């Protein structure tokens, strides 16, 4: 199977900052890696698919990059609704896997 | 208005059958694929299994032979029938739609599945 | 034909099915045939030699 490593497991920033989240894969999964955000108590929602494409309705602040192993997600102009747990999900090999989850909070 | 609704199944006794059902409204079971995602408390999400557009059943290796899913095309419902439930299976179960978008790498066309639409949550507790 | 074709079945009548291309994925290069350039050149050389007679 493929293991996705997401670090740092807890990043803290105040409102109006820029954060970069890392999701490192085991093998090369091409660009097939989608990002999901889970607000505490709610259900996860799709932010980015194919590591670069923004979901319909997601603000332009969210953005991903890279098509190799070290996938990254960048958030600009932090707002209280962005302080949730983010997950990276690969779709290359049929034993699908999720990331560990990066809990973004306020300082 | 397209939503996936699933209802609580109440706590269940250990070593039984876990019957889940997701209600698909706004869209229909055809064309996409439908899978199940869980989340143990204080932990990350875990993939259980999916049925792809072809009607083919991808299952997680960890849950061996205790997995079985079906699609109710007439009622637009997705079912899960996990058996021999152990205390470690206490998690919130989500029903998802793995949607296929074709992304063109330099010369190769792929069906990319990206779980477009998520359920609301069914807290399953066994004791 | 590098494409990974996906045949799809349509029931056009009682017992009759129509097989249709539902989707095409994979390598989308145009269908082609490869003939070795060295082997073909020496084969036309033999054809030309027997054709000048
Ligand atoms: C060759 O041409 C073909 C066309 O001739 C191409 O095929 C088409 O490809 C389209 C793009 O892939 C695809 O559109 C997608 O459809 C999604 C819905 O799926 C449909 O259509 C299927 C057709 O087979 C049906 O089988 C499904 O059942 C479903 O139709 C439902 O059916 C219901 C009846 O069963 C209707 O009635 C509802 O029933 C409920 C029952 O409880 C309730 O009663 C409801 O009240 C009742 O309305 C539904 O009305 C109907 N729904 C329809 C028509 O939508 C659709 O979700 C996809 O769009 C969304 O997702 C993409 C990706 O995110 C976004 O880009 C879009 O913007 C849109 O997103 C938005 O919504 C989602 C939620 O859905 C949000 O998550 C998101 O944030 C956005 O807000 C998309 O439209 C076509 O369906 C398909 N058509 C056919 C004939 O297959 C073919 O690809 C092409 N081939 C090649 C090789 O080029
Ligand atoms: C090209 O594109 C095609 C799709 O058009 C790809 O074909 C599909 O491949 C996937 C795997 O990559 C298959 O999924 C698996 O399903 C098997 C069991 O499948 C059986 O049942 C299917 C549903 O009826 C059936 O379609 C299967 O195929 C037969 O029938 C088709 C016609 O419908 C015929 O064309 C075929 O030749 C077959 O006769 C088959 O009977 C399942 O065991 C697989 O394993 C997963 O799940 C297990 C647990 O169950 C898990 O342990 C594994 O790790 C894994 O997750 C998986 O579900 C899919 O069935 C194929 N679909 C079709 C239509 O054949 C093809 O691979 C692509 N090729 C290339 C070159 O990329
Ligand atoms: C044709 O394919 C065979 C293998 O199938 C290969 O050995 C051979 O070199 C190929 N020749 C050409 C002209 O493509």
């Amino acid at each position: 199977a493929i293991q996705l490593t997401q670090a740092p497991l807890t990043v803290s920033a105040s409102i109006g900052d820029t954060i970069t989240l890392t999701c490192r894969a085991s093998q090369d999964i091409s660009i097939w890696l989608s990002w999901y955000r889970q607000m505490p108590g709610k259900a996860p929602e799709l932010l980015i698919y194919a590591a670069s494409t923004l979901r319909g309705g997601v603000p332009s602040r969210f953005s991903g990059a890279r098509s190799g192993t070290d996938f990254s997600l960048k958030i600009k102009n932090l707002q209280p609704e962005d302080f949730a747990t983010y997950y990276c999900f690969q779709s290359d090999s049929y034993p699908r896997a999720f990331g560990q989850g990066t809990k973004v909070e306020i300082t | 208005q397209a939503r996936l609704q699933q209802w609580e199944g109440r706590p269940l006794k250990p070593a039984e059958t876990l019957s889940l059902t997701c209600g698909v409204h706004g869209v229909g079971l055809g064309g996409s694929g439908w899978g199940w995602i869980r989340q143990p408390p204080g932990q990350g999400l875990q993939w259980i299994g999916e049925i792809d557009h072809d009607g083919s059943h991808k299952h997680n290796p960890a849950l061996r032979s205790r997995l079985s899913m079906s699609l109710d095309t007439s009622r637009n419902q997705v079912s899960l029938r996990l058996t021999s439930v152990t205390a470690a299976d206490t998690a919130i179960y989500y029903c998802v739609r793995v949607y296929r978008e074709k992304f063109l790498i330099g010369e190769f066309l792929t069906d990319y599945r990206f779980m477009d639409m998520w359920g609301t949550g069914t807290t399953v507790i066994v004791s | 034909r590098p494409n990974n074709n996906t045949r799809k079945s349509i029931r056009i009548g009682p017992g009759q099915a129509f097989y249709a291309t539902g989707d095409i994925i994979g390598d989308i290069r145009q269908a082609h045939c490869n003939v070795s350039k060295a082997t073909w050149n020496e084969t036309l050389g033999k054809v030309v030699k027997q054709l000048r007679k």
